[PDB]
RNA sequence: CCGGCCGGGAACUCAAAGGAGACUGCCAGUGAUAAACUGGAGGAAGGUGGGGAUGACGUCAAGUCAUCAUGGCCCUUACGACCAGGGCUACACACGUGCUACAAUGGCGCAUACAAAGAGAAGCGACCUCGCGAGAGCAAGCGGACCUCAUAAAGUGCGUCGUAGUCCGGAUUGGAGUCUGCAACUCGACUCCAUGAAGUCGGAAUCGCUAGUAAUCGUGGAUCAGAAUGCCACGGUGAAUAC
C-alpha cells in the first residue's frame, strides 16, 4: 500500500441463496478457518429471522444491516470522512457480529438472531456504535 | 561471514563430486570415514608432489582412488615402487582390493589447490605476501583464466593485528552457477600463527 | 461416447469422465450428496453445469484422490471443465469467463527455517 | 514406580546386609548404592548412604521397606 | 438424595451428581451405575428408593469420603514422618515430583510472596 | 522373472547404466519391460551452520537416491551369461535378485 | 575434543561387544515369566560398560559429542565441510 | 469368493527421465518517434507467475581458543588420568520464548468421510490371544512405490450438557502399575483409579501476519536404549484488510 496499488480477489457466492454480501458476512462471523461452523450460525441465525420478520430472509438480513451502516466516520485532528460503500457494509457486518458476539444468550445464531432482529426496529448494540460514530463525526463536522 | 563455498553450490551444476560410491545407511559412515583416512594419508605422504584432488569411487567392493597432480613423475618414481607402495597402504587403510590411478594436471597455475599451496609454502618459506598473491595472479592470469582472486588473511608480515588484503584480476562471476569457478583453500602455519590463503579461479561460463 | 478431463487442485486429482444420459453424478462408487455433499459447498461440483446446463444432458464417472474436502471439489470442477470437449471450443469461451479452467496453483508454501510456519516469525522481545 | 520383576539392590549390599544381620548389628555400613530398595532383612540396621559428599546414618524402621536408600539421604542442602 | 454421607446431589444426571461424593469421578460412576442396573442419563428426581439404596450398597463399596479423606492423610503422614525425600518435599510445600522450582511451581506454593 | 533394481545419486548414471544394461539383456536374451522408474527418495538433512549459538542460521543438504527396475522375463542362459561381469558403472548399486 | 574422553569411548565399545550381545542374552531371556531365583538379576556385574546406552556416538574426525549425524557419522560441522568439498556423495545443497 | 480380487488393458491418476511453455511475444493507448507504463486478447500461468537457494565492498577490534586447527603464556606425581556417589533438575524472587486454558463457533458419547510428507535391521514390527489401559505373548512381512510405523484430526450426522467455576479447565497430590535401561531416590516417559488449584479474556506496554498468508487442525522426522509443549518438515480447513 506504500507503492502497491492492489486488485481483489473474488469471493464465492452464498451456496444456499448466491449472496456474495452474505458470503462475506460469514467470512466476518468465521474463527479459526471453520467455516462450515459459521455458515451453519448464519442459515440458523437468519432462518429463524426470517421466520420471526415473516418478510424473506436476506431481505430482512439487508433491512437490519441497513440500519447499521456508517455515513461518515472520523496536531491530532479526528476528520469526518465519507465512508466507501465496500468499507460502509463491511463496517456494518463487523459491528453485527462483535455486538452479537458480546450478547448473553445461548446459541449464537441466536445472539445473531436477536441482534438482526434488534437492528430491525434499529434498538440494539450495532446501532449504538453507529450512532456513536455519527456523534463522533457529528461534533467535529468542522473539519472539511 | 557470508559467503557460500563455491564448490558446494555447484555440485550439480557444473562441479563433480570427489567421491562417486553408492552406499546405503550401514555403510555410508564407514565408507566415509574410509576416505578420511584415505584422503589424509595420502595428503600428508604427497606433500612435496604437488597433489590437486584425490577422487575416491568404489566398484563393488573395491577402492579406485585417482590422484589428480601436477608432477606425476614424482608420484610414480623410477619404475613405480612409490605407486605400489601407496596401493598397499591405501589397501592396508580401507580394507578392500585398492587400485590407484595419476592424472596429470597440466597448467597447475590454474589450479586453486595448487595456487593456495603454493602461496602457502611462500610464506612459510617468509617471503612478502604481495609478491606471493600478485605473482600467482599474474602467471595464472598468463594462461587462459578469464578471472582469478586470491585472498591471504590474518597477521601477515608478523602483525600485531590481522588484516585480509585480497587481490583479483579480469572477471570472477560468483553468484553465476554455471561459471566454472575452481576454488580452493589453504593455511598457512607460520612462526605467527595461520594464514588463511583462499583462491578463486574463473576458467569459464559453461 | 466417453470424454476426459484431468482436473487437480492443492494436492487432489479428479478424473472425470463424461457420457451424455441423465443428470447423475458418480464419484469414488458413490453419490454426489454421500461423498461430499453432506458438507461444504457441493455447489462447486455443479458450477460448471450451470453454465449451460446439465437437467438430463450428462452422467459424470469422476474419480477423485488425495487432497481435503475442498480440495477434492474444486479438482472436480476444473475435471469437468477440461472434460467439456465433450462440446466444441464454445464452451471455453464463457467457461473462461467464469475463471474454470484456470488451474487455481495455489498450494501450501513450505515451512522456512527460524519461522514457526510458513511466514508466522516468532515474537521478539524487547527490542 | 519401576519393574514388574524383581526390586533392585546391589550384589554386595546383598552381601554386606547378610553378613550385618549374621554378626549383629555392630557398626553403620559405608553405602554408596543409593539404587537399593530396602529388603525387610535390613530392619534395625544402621546403612550410612552416600549424598554426594557425606555418608548419613540411616536407621531402617519396618516401613522403609517399599524405597530406594536414597530417598533417605537428601543431596542439597538448602537453607 | 442423601448417599454416601451427607452429600445431597439432585436434578442432574446421575453419572454426574454421583461425581459429587469425594472418590468418584467419571469411571467409577459408570461402575456404580452399572453396577446398580441404572440408565446413565436419569436424574435423581425421577429415581425410586430402592433404585437409590441400590446406589447405597454399591456405592458402599469404594473407600469414599471419611475412609479416603483419612487415607490419603495418613498416606502424607506417614512420608512426612518417614522424613523421606517425598516427605521432606511434601513438608517444605514444595513439589513432590521431581518438578521445576526454579520457576514455575505455583499451584504446591502459592502466590507469589514479595 | 529376473528383477534387476538399480540405484544411485546420479540420474544421468543411472539411466545410462540401466539403457546398458536393457540393450546387453535384450540383444542378447530377449523380453525386457523397460527401465520403470520407482520414486526418488530424497533425504534432507538441516544442520547448524555456525560453530557456536545462531540457531536460525542452518544450512538444508539433501541426497536423491534414483531408483530403476528392469525384470527381464525370459531366462535364457546367454543372457545371464552375459548379464554377468558387465557392468562399467561406479555408483550405481544393482540387484539381481530372481 | 579431549583424548581421553575418544579413548574413554573405545573401551565402552570394546566391553560392549565382549560382553553384551552374548550375555545380554541374560536380561532378554531370563528376565521372563519362566519361574524365580533373584539370581540372573543380580549377575550384573558385568563391568557397566558393556552396556551398549553408555556409547555416546562422537563424532568421527573430532569426538564431538553434540550434533551428531548417524548417517554420516560426523558432527553437523564435519557433514558441511566436508559436504561442501564434495567427499559426501549425492548430498548437495536443497530447495524446495 | 464383489476386495484391482483375478485374467487382462495400457487409456487415466501417478512414478521418473526427456521436451514444449511465459519472453512485454501480439494488440490498443500514453511517452524524447526512446526506455517504459496502463489496459486488452490468447493461455495452466502475464509481466522479476509463487516459493527457495544465491547474501557485494565493508561495519560491529560482533560470536566462537569449548567442534576443529593455531601463535604466545601456563600445569606437567598435576590445571593430566581412572573410578563410585552427587550436581548441571537447587528456589524468597525477576525476565524471555512457548504450551494448555478460561468454553456453547464448546465439553462429552456413538457413527462416519477426505491427506501429504517421511522413517525402518542391535530396526519398523502386522494378524491372533491376554490386559480397562500403558503394554505383554506367539510372531508373519519388509532393507522396503510390495510390509510395518499408521486410525489423520479439525469436518459431518445424531444425542446430551445449558451458562453454572459448571459434564469448562487440567495443575497439584495419594494409590496402583507398564516399558526402556546395570540402575527411574535425587532425576524418566506413559497408563489406570482418585483429587480437582489458578483461571470467567488479561494494567502500563508489546508482537506476528498482505494469500493458500494469518488463524486453526492433525501427521512425520533428526538427536535418541528411554526421554519434546522445542526444532525441522508435511498436508486439512481457510479468513479479514490495505483510503
Amino acid at each position: 500500500p506504500r507503492r502497491r496499488v492492489i486488485g481483489q480477489r473474488k469471493i464465492l457466492p452464498d451456496p444456499k441463496f448466491g449472496s456474495e454480501l452474505l458470503a462475506k458476512f460469514v467470512n466476518i462471523l468465521m474463527v479459526d478457518g471453520k467455516k462450515s461452523t459459521a455458515e451453519s450460525i448464519v442459515y440458523s441465525a437468519l432462518e429463524t429471522l426470517a421466520q420471526r420478520s415473516g418478510k424473506s430472509e436476506l431481505e430482512a438480513f439487508e433491512v437490519a444491516l441497513e440500519n447499521v451502516r456508517p455515513t461518515v466516520e472520523v496536531s491530532t485532528y479526528q476528520v469526518p470522512v465519507e465512508v466507501r460503500p465496500v468499507r460502509r457494509n463491511a463496517l456494518a457486518m463487523r459491528w453485527i457480529v462483535e455486538a452479537a458476539r458480546k450478547r448473553g444468550d445461548k446459541s449464537m445464531a441466536l445472539r445473531l438472531a436477536n441482534e438482526l432482529s434488534d437492528a430491525a426496529e434499529n434498538k440494539g448494540t450495532a446501532v449504538k456504535k453507529r450512532e456513536d460514530v455519527h456523534r463522533m463525526a457529528e461534533a467535529n463536522k468542522a473539519f472539511a | 561471514g557470508q559467503k557460500v563455498h563455491p564448490n558446494g553450490i555447484r555440485l550439480g551444476i557444473v562441479k563433480p563430486w570427489n567421491s562417486t560410491w553408492f552406499a546405503n545407511t550401514k555403510e555410508f559412515a564407514d565408507n566415509l570415514d574410509s576416505d578420511f583416512k584415505v584422503r589424509q594419508y595420502l595428503t600428508k605422504e604427497l606433500a612435496k608432489a604437488s597433489v590437486s584432488r584425490i577422487v575416491i569411487e568404489r566398484p563393488a567392493k573395491s577402492i579406485r582412488v585417482t590422484i589428480h597432480t601436477a608432477r606425476p613423475g614424482i608420484v610414480i618414481g623410477k619404475k613405480g615402487e612409490d605407486v605400489e607402495k601407496l596401493r598397499k597402504v591405501v589397501a592396508d587403510i580401507a580394507g578392500v582390493p585398492a587400485q590407484i590411478n595419476i592424472a596429470e594436471v597440466r597448467k597447475p597455475e590454474l589450479d586453486a589447490k595448487l595456487v593456495a599451496d603454493s602461496i602457502t609454502s611462500q610464506l612459510e618459506r617468509r617471503v612478502m605476501f604481495r609478491r606471493a598473491m600478485k605473482r600467482a595472479v599474474q602467471n595464472a592470469m598468463r594462461l587462459g583464466a578469464k578471472g582469478i582472486k586470491v585472498e591471504v588473511s590474518g597477521r601477515l608480515g608478523g602483525a600485531e593485528i590481522a588484516r585480509t588484503e585480497w587481490y583479483r584480476e579480469g572477471r570472477v562471476p560468483l553468484h553465476t552457477l554455471r561459471a566454472d569457478i575452481d576454488y580452493n583453500t589453504s593455511e598457512a602455519h607460520t612462526t605467527y600463527g595461520v594464514i588463511g590463503v583462499k583462491v578463486w579461479i574463473f576458467k569459464g561460463e559453461i | 461416447n466417453q470424454y476426459y478431463g484431468t482436473g487437480r487442485r492443492k494436492s487432489s486429482a479428479a478424473r472425470v469422465f463424461i457420457k451424455p444420459g441423465n443428470g447423475k453424478i458418480v464419484i469414488n462408487q458413490r453419490s454426489l450428496e454421500q461423498y461430499f455433499g453432506r458438507e461444504t459447498a457441493r455447489m462447486v461440483v455443479r458450477q460448471p453445469l450451470e453454465l449451460v446446463d446439465m437437467v438430463e444432458k450428462l452422467d459424470l464417472y469422476i474419480t477423485v484422490k488425495g487432497g481435503g474436502i475442498s480440495g477434492q471439489a474444486g479438482a472436480i470442477r476444473h475435471g469437468i471443465t477440461r472434460a467439456l470437449m465433450e462440446y466444441d471450443e464454445s464452451l471455453r469461451s464463457e467457461l473462461r469467463k467464469a475463471g474454470f479452467v484456470t488451474r487455481d496453483a495455489r498450494q501450501v508454501e513450505r515451512k522456512k527455517v527460524g519461522l514457526r510456519k510458513a511466514r508466522r516469525r516468532p515474537q521478539f522481545s524487547k527490542r | 514406580r519401576s519393574l514388574k520383576k524383581g526390586p533392585f539392590i546391589d550384589l554386595h549390599l546383598l552381601k554386606k546386609v547378610e553378613k550385618a544381620v549374621e554378626s549383629g548389628d555392630k557398626k553403620p555400613l559405608r553405602t554408596w548404592s543409593r539404587r537399593s530398595t530396602i529388603f525387610p532383612n535390613m530392619i534395625g540396621l544402621t546403612i550410612a548412604v552416600h549424598n554426594g559428599r557425606q555418608h548419613v546414618p540411616v536407621f531402617v524402621t519396618d516401613e522403609m521397606v517399599g524405597h530406594k536408600l536414597g530417598e533417605f539421604a537428601p543431596t542439597r542442602t538448602y537453607r | 438424595a442423601r448417599i454416601a454421607g451427607i452429600n445431597i446431589p439432585d436434578h442432574k444426571h446421575a453419572v454426574i451428581a454421583l461425581t459429587s461424593i469425594y472418590g468418584v469421578g467419571k469411571t467409577r460412576s459408570k461402575a456404580i451405575l452399572a453396577a446398580a442396573g441404572i440408565a446413565e442419563d436419569v436424574k435423581i428426581s425421577e429415581l425410586s428408593e430402592g433404585q437409590i439404596d441400590t446406589l447405597r450398597d454399591e456405592v458402599a463399596k469404594f473407600v469414599v469420603e471419611g475412609d479416603l479423606r483419612r487415607e490419603i492423610s495418613m498416606s502424607i503422614k506417614r512420608l512426612m514422618d518417614l522424613g523421606c525425600y517425598r516427605g521432606l518435599r511434601h513438608r517444605r510445600g514444595l513439589p513432590v515430583r521431581g518438578q521445576r522450582t526454579k520457576t514455575n511451581a505455583r499451584t504446591r506454593k502459592g502466590p507469589r510472596k514479595p | 522373472r529376473i528383477r534387476i533394481r538399480l540405484k544411485a545419486f546420479d540420474h544421468r548414471l543411472i539411466d545410462q547404466a540401466t539403457a546398458e544394461i536393457v540393450e546387453t539383456a535384450k540383444r542378447t536374451g530377449a523380453q525386457v519391460r523397460g527401465p520403470i522408474p520407482l520414486p526418488t527418495r530424497k533425504e534432507r538433512f538441516t544442520v547448524l551452520i555456525s560453530p557456536h549459538v545462531n540457531k536460525d542460521a542452518r544450512d538444508q543438504y539433501e541426497i536423491r537416491t534414483h531408483l530403476r527396475l528392469v525384470d527381464i522375463v525370459e531366462p535364457t542362459e546367454k543372457t545371464v551369461d552375459a548379464l554377468m561381469r558387465l557392468d562399467l558403472a561406479a555408483g550405481v548399486d544393482v540387484q539381481i535378485s530372481l | 575434543a579431549k583424548q581421553s574422553m575418544k579413548a574413554r569411548e573405545v573401551k565402552r565399545v570394546a566391553l560392549a561387544d565382549k560382553y553384551f550381545a552374548k550375555r545380554a542374552e541374560l536380561k532378554a531371556i531370563i528376565s521372563d515369566v519362566n519361574a524365580r531365583w533373584n539370581a540372573v538379576l543380580k549377575l550384573q556385574t558385568l563391568p557397566r560398560d558393556s552396556s551398549p546406552s553408555r556409547q555416546r556416538n562422537r563424532c568421527r574426525q573430532t569426538g564431538r559429542p553434540h550434533g551428531f549425524l548417524r548417517k554420516f557419522g560426523l558432527s553437523r560441522i564435519k557433514v558441511r565441510e566436508a559436504a561442501m568439498r564434495g567427499e559426501i556423495p549425492g548430498l548437495k545443497k536443497a530447495s524446495w
